[PDB]
RNA sequence: GAGUUGAAAAUAAGCAGAGAUCCGGAGAUUCCCGAAUAGGUCAACCUUUCGAACUUCUGCUGAAUCCAUGGGCAGGCAAGAGACAACCUGGCGAACUGAAACAUCUUAGUAGCCAGAGGAAAAGAAAGCAAAAGCGAUUCCCGUAGUAGCGGCGAGCGAA
RNA sequence: AUCCCGUGUGAAUCAGCAAGGACCACCUUGCAAGGCUAAAUACUCCUGGGUGACCGAUAGCGAAGUAGUACCGUGAGGGA
RNA sequence: GUGAAACUAAGUGGAGGUCCGAACCGACUGAUGUUGAAGAAUCAGCGGAUGAGUUGUGGUUAGGGGUGAAAUGCCACUCG
RNA sequence: AGUAACGCAAACAUUGGUGAGAAUCCAAUGCCCCGAAAACCUAAGGGUUCCUCCGCAAGGUUCGUCCACGGAGGGUGAGUCAGGGCCUAAGAUCAGGCCGAAAGGCGUAGUCGAUGGACAACAGGUGAAUAUUCCUGUACUACCCCUUGUUGGUCCCGAGGGACGGAGGAGGCUAGGUUAGCCGAAAGAUGGUUAUCGGUUCAAGGACGCAAGGUGACCCUGUUUUUCAGGGUAAGAAGGGGUAGAGAAAAUGCCUCGAGCCAAUGUUCGAGUACCAGGCGCUACGGCGCUGAAGUAACCGAUGCCAUACUCCCAGGAAAAGCUCGAACGACCUUCAACAAAAGGGUACCUGUACCCGAAACCGACACAGGUAGGUAGGUAGAGAAUACCUAGGGGCGCGAGACAACUCUCUCUAAGGAACUCGGCAAAAUAGCCCCGUAACUUCGGGAGAAGGGGUGCCCCCUCACAAAGGGGGUCGAAGUGACCAGGCCCGGGCGACUGUUUACCAAAAACACAGGUCUCCGCAAAGUCGUAAGACCAUGUAUGGGGGCUGACGCCUGCC
């Protein structure tokens, strides 16, 4: 069996559409996150991927 | 010959029980694909006949159903009654003399008659009384309505030009087919029910404590407060299309 | 009208050659070299900015990414040019 | 008016007593994402008939329906969208608490959520107060005053 | 009582109507069922001046360096 | 074997919520391990293993709720 | 307190080398471990951990000259591989439309959305880090140009097709394996011996074609109907083709022609002036340079292909585009414009590509005795992917060395007895594979059942031989013959639950839940019931032989009174 670990190999594409840029700008909840967000001063309001590249370092 | 092009192909996913994804009808899940049937319950075809080719195993009823084709280029599958010979001609139309297996408005016929596939108004595909052996009879004729005893013990004055499809439906010994493999209840896509004394007090009211509890309420209810013994759920004023329940 | 897929400045579609040992085996080994551009290119705008701007006959333009970011262009010429004496022209 | 190419030294080349660097006013550019807006999108990408998409305005043609409406086509530096700490207005709107419990009440129309909008907003020019004497739109402060009251006439609430 | 709404009924124009703390009579006051207006007024993400019986690296902004940073959480968020 | 039935040797067939047993899934007993190698495991056996199976990927139901072959179980080591 | 521990009990040892310093880094030789992996590749994830050089401040449960660590530089090459430029499922967003304090909820067209459908590349070499990507060979896709014809063509529309289940076993073969033949070498200090040791390789694709395989329709004759021998039919296959109805295609109805058809496999080209054992010449002794033999046959035999091939069953098995065919209606362009081909040339869109991926790099805070989808499945013994030992390939588990106290733990044996221990045979011990004999009570006649119980088993001879398995008789050893690993303990009663399953992730797997079956009760479709203020949705694209809800729990006898 497995253990009692809960964030595990779940591809980054399904992350993004969950927690990703669109759905949190396709509610008004979710852009008054951004609005915590952006008025807290976090540099990373979101944690996605990308439809092209992995990164760019 | 499988793949018809009229099984109609997409559906809603399976035995599907999600209104916004909310349990609402209970119990349902599982079991194969179940692609439905498209059958021609309105026949909208009269006065040319078609004979009965196949019969085939529709998964979503409970009788079986049957290909019919016509003189004209066209293939239908309707409801075969009991008594469908192969290679057998039925015909709907307004004149059409009384056979088992063909379709005629309430009108021209006479009474006391078998008749399965009924409308209870014009228009509509087809309603009353086509399970696996329901079968709907006529007591006597109005001005503008019917007496029609449907297969419940229930007698209902209906709307004169109703198209109906005489003949008794066949697959009647779906009776006495067993279940007995004890989880063939599950292939149909039935989960299993739990029972309302062995729950909890905050899922049904009959939420027990030690051992098999008894019933404790005044009386047995459903697990959302109502009364589940007598009580008619049925609106006060409708229709008063019924003669009387006669159950 | 014939529409490239993106209007990109096509004078700094190039930025810089790649000066290293490997660079100097693909010409001497490949009839190659090796150029540094930036992300935003193509397989159809760099190999016409060879063939323009330099005045040889680029046979194919095998592209990479780089995960510094920048865009890596290994450019095969055509036989009847040697990428030595195209090359020492320029500096390398 | 004398040295400069940021922090930030060094190096290579410059720019400058026909006035550089720098400062100030007005302009220009502003890739890509983001209202994001050609279409899709898993934001900073892809596909592209390279497009202010949609709503509003203007103009032509003008369905079922005669006039209409809807649609389509076109024009337009083109009005709106989005953001904003707190105050302000409008709507939904609690509960812990206090009453030594608690339901009327209080906390409280407060917090929170949504929408809108300006440097202020709301209100505002008497179908008003007052009392036989009189004042003259609204707002705010001191006061009356913790008064008159209201209230399981409890806890408290409290004007004019 | 005054003021505003839900359902339903449903007036009068100045010889009138409404208010003056149920309501009626007299007097007094005003003219609803249409809109618009600056000022005094409340506050700080700030800006430009002047101050401080305010702090001095466990304080003062969470933050005198990468500060909402490293780090933690799937995320909301927490946070040196 | 009788005019047909009822029924039976014998092959052929491969049904099963069949049996033994690997991968796989699960956790019945015992020992170890308890500042553990591990916030639930190791070792020795153990139950199912063609199904009411197991699993990957993309989804769905969200807290006056969801889901539950029903234990107050589970809903990110947190759930009256 | 300088105490426990140093992360399995696969195991290392020596000689050299480097250095200031070596159990730990490197090299060699033995030894040992995994080997349905502790091997190789890819999906996810990670993000530079990959490679050269330099360093040993911190990290490595020790050291360190080493490093997944620090610094500098480099590395990921695609028309064919995987996604997007194509299509849709679940689902999401939903123009208008309905609803709703706001936010928004429902919902149609439409658009996204792979885990699916469609579409074209394989072999050898190169290489500190890249290979279906770079080089060379042969290919294949999608458009243009060059030659013949056509006046219409493209899209929308109409249709076929795409297009699909589970299980079962039998064929025909390939992939691999073994043996033999052939070629090269070999004296491996031992009694004998060459009986020994290594190669015996080749893909995609282009052409030709299929039987003793399946399919091809009916009847008789011979044989076990069957493989085949023989006659007749004018439809009886894969397939084409005419018509008839409002009928272009299609569909349906009628008529006619076709004895063959289908696909893995196969021969040749690709393909040898490749690869390869070996020897030949120098070592920075890390490898390069020249030349090069045979490159066949048979037995096994796949879990891979034929193959969505047949047979059986119910629980009845996605959609759309690409593709093919086609009239009217509708939008646009028209002659050197459009369409269909035949050879020959030209052209080749973005992203991913390193590395780990049965893990020291992912997820468990760790360089953590744990977890992680998929692919390849060698030899011997074995039915086998278990097991035991090994080839390839990869490691020796990142503290060691002494000693051989008590005591804990993981194992082995134990005189005599055999459960006397104990809450309780808990745990250990014992049984164990294949064949033959034989097998009871009871029963739902299905089973119990491998009941129980007993015998043989290794190896050499012979003969009978289905002439492969196998049988009998005989001899031979050992105390012991499925001699290791592996591999049922059983019976007699009773209680509960019929049963297989499910249940408290991390103290309860049960007698609990479920179940097939029974009964009551509600529901006539604008159904009941459920979620939502509402629109509406599930019910249900179903219709009382169906859909809820209550209780009981197969089966057999019944289920009383109020």
């Amino acid at each position: 069996a497995a253990l009692c670990l809960t964030k595990r190999s779940r591809s980054r594409k399904s992350l993004a559409r969950t927690h990703g840029f669109r759905l949190r700008m396709s509610t008004t909840s979710g852009r008054a996150l951004l609005k915590r967000r952006r008025a807290k001063g976090r540099k990373i309001l979101c944690t996605k991927t990308n439809p092209s590249s992995g990164k760019r370092a | 010959n499988p793949r018809n092009n009229l099984i109609s192909g997409q559906r809603r996913c399976g035995k599907g029980r999600n209104a916004r994804g909310i349990i609402t009808a209970r119990h349902r899940g599982g079991g194969h694909k179940r692609l439905y049937r498209k059958i021609d319950f309105r026949r909208n075809e009269k006065d040319i006949y078609g004979k009965i080719v196949t019969i085939e195993y529709d998964p979503n009823r409970n009788a079986y159903i049957c290909l019919i084709h016509y003189g004209d280029g066209e293939k239908r599958y309707i409801l075969h009654p009991r008594g469908a010979i192969i290679g057998d001609t039925i015909v709907s139309g307004t004149e059409v003399p009384i056979k088992m297996g063909n379709a005629l408005p309430l009108t021209d016929m006479p009474l006391g008659t078998a008749i399965h596939n009924i409308e209870i108004t014009l228009g509509r595909g087809g309603q009353l009384a086509r399970a696996a052996g329901a079968v709907a009879k006529l007591i006597a004729k109005e001005g503008k309505s019917a007496t029609l005893k449907l297969p419940s013990g229930e007698v209902r004055l209906i709307s004169k030009n109703c198209s109906a499809t005489v003949g008794q439906v066949g697959n009647v010994g779906v009776n006495q087919k067993r279940l007995g493999r004890a989880g063939s209840k599950r292939w149909l896509g039935k989960r299993p029910v739990v029972r309302g004394v062995v729950m909890n007090p905050v899922d049904h009211p009959h939420g027990g404590g030690e051992g098999r509890a008894p019933i404790g309420r005044k009386s047995p209810t459903t697990p959302w407060g109502y009364p589940a013994l007598g009580r008619r759920s049925r609106k006060r004023n409708k229709y008063s299309d019924n003669f009387i329940i006669r159950r | 009208l014939k529409y490239p897929r993106r209007i990109l400045d096509v004078y700094q579609i190039l930025q810089s050659p790649i000066i290293t040992e490997a660079a100097i085996k693909n010409i001497a080994d490949e009839n190659s070299l090796l150029f540094t551009v930036d992300v935003r290119a193509d397989k159809k705008m760099i190999r016409e900015a060879i063939s323009n701007f330099f005045g040889v006959k680029v046979r194919k333009v095998n592209t990479l990414i780089r995960p510094d970011g920048t865009k890596k262009a290994y450019i095969m010429l055509n036989k009847e040019y040697n990428a030595s004496e195209l090359a020492k022209k320029i500096g390398i």
